[PDB]
């Protein structure tokens, strides 16, 4: 099965700017009968894909001329040439010259803004919570950018990947921000055995993780 | 131009379901049709295409022998049928007409869950922080099916409050909402969040007190 | 009969 990689996962731009997404294909997309069946689907947040462009570089009908596609053999490109607000949404490229047809993972287009670093909280697990035999220890990354980022779980001072749930936020609609959620569930008796819970946040804003912990028994 | 599928619903992990998708606007015996889902991950996944006569179908080695596309030109119906459904099979699922590209057009799409988890009320527990502004929170946890609606201060709060995509622990969902305020706001003013349910006819409403 | 000849 041929694999198509998209690239950046992430592309932020500003209203006005150029845009540019690779797509790359594992193997050549050119058919035997010297077509090439790459296409570009765009997905507006909240809607249908729609066709965009079709054999590498025809525009699909009603598609303005400020896209482009091109590229060959295995590289493929789709350009924007002033990027419009109807333009936000993920892009996905496409083959259809190998078995089986396959989808590339999407590239977004996004806003850009300022860099922020997060706001970081850290919450105990609730008294009702703890009556019921359980223990979600919560930490909430807010109103960051870029987008990129990663949490660290410590418990008595050492890493903890068991138990963990994250949930990211899509960029905020007022802000252009983003958000996260890391939350750690432990049963009552794990909880309980343990005292030093932390999290640490890593964002590009700062050379050092942001750390934010407590204590259990106080 | 108009494509509407249909058939999505609740399914039991081993089960089966037919989708439909109706379409208007176009000679509909002209064009091969395809099915693609999108999973929850935003992934998507060419699923099944069929000729404009049905006499040609195309399946990808994970759903051969276990989906069946089908259509009735008579009727501008486009099937899906599917069988032994997973968890994983949890998607949106669209059908499309290929003419210039695989999918020309696709439409709205029908959601499929896979599951076979009984409606469970959500255990509502309040996040006071263990530390300009404060953040407070919400846990949403162990519910079914979606969704869940929180707000705070019955609507009084708008700015600064966001609530994160539910997750699946287990086979529930939980999601967390959080709000941001003044920090001369809280805790001299009451914060409390409002919790709906309305699959399980719940309504909860939980204040953030303060931690030692 | 289009671009993946589907057309029959």
């Amino acid at each position: 099965d041929v694999l198509m990689t998209q690239t950046p996962l992430s592309l932020p731009v500003s209203l006005g700017d150029q845009a540019s997404i690779s797509c790359k294909s594992s193997q050549s997309i050119v058919h035997s009968n010297g077509n090439t069946y790459l296409e570009w689907y765009l997905q507006k947040p909240g809607q249908s894909p729609k066709l965009l462009v079709y054999k590498v570089s025809n525009r699909f009908s009603g598609v303005p001329d400020r896209f482009s596609g091109s590229g060959s053999g295995t590289d493929f490109t789709l350009k924007i040439s002033r990027v419009e607000a109807e333009d936000l949404g993920t892009y996905y490229c496409f083959q259809g010259s190998l078995v089986p047809w396959a989808f590339g993972g999407g590239t977004k287009l996004e806003i850009k803004r300022a860099d922020a670093a997060p706001t970081v909280s850290i919450f105990p697990p609730s008294s009702e919570q703890l009556t019921s035999g359980g223990a979600s220890v919560v930490c909430f990354l807010n109103n960051f950018y870029p987008k990129d980022i990663n949490v660290k779980w410590k418990i008595d001072g050492s890493e903890r990947q068991n138990g963990v749930l994250n949930s990211w936020t899509d960029q905020d609609s007022k802000d252009s921000t983003y958000s996260m959620s890391s939350t750690l569930t432990l049963t009552k008796d794990e909880y309980e055995r343990h005292n030093s819970y932390t999290c640490e946040a890593t964002h590009k804003t700062s050379t050092s993780p942001i750390v934010k912990s407590f204590n259990r028994n106080e | 131009v108009h494509l509407v599928e249909s058939g999505g619903a609740l399914v039991k992990p081993g089960g089966s379901l037919k989708l439909s998708c109706a379409a208007s606007g176009f000679s509909f015996s002209k064009y091969g049709m395809s099915w693609v889902r999108q999973t929850p991950d935003k992934r998507l996944e060419w699923v099944a295409t069929i000729s404009s006569s049905g006499s040609r179908t195309y399946y990808p080695d994970s759903v051969k022998g276990q989906f069946t596309i089908s259509r009735d030109n008579a009727k501008n119906t486009l099937y899906l049928q599917m069988s032994s459904l997973k968890s994983e099979d949890t998607a949106m699922y669209y059908c499309s007409i290929s003419w210039d590209g695989a999918m020309d057009y696709w439409g709205q799409g029908t959601s499929v869950t896979v599951s076979s988890a009984k409606t469970t009320p959500p255990s509502v527990y309040p996040l006071a922080p263990g530390s300009s502004m404060v953040t407070l929170g919400c846990l949403v946890k162990g519910y079914f099916p979606e969704p869940v609606t929180v707000t705070w201060n019955s609507g009084s709060l708008s700015s600064g409050v966001h609530t994160f995509p539910a997750v699946l622990q287990s086979d529930l969902y939980t999601l967390s909402s959080s709000v941001t305020v003044p920090s001369s706001t809280w805790p001299s003013e009451t914060v409390t969040c409002n919790v709906a349910h309305p699959a399980s006819s719940t309504k909860v409403d939980k204040k953030i007190v303060p931690r030692d | 009969a289009g671009t993946y000849g589907l057309g029959d």
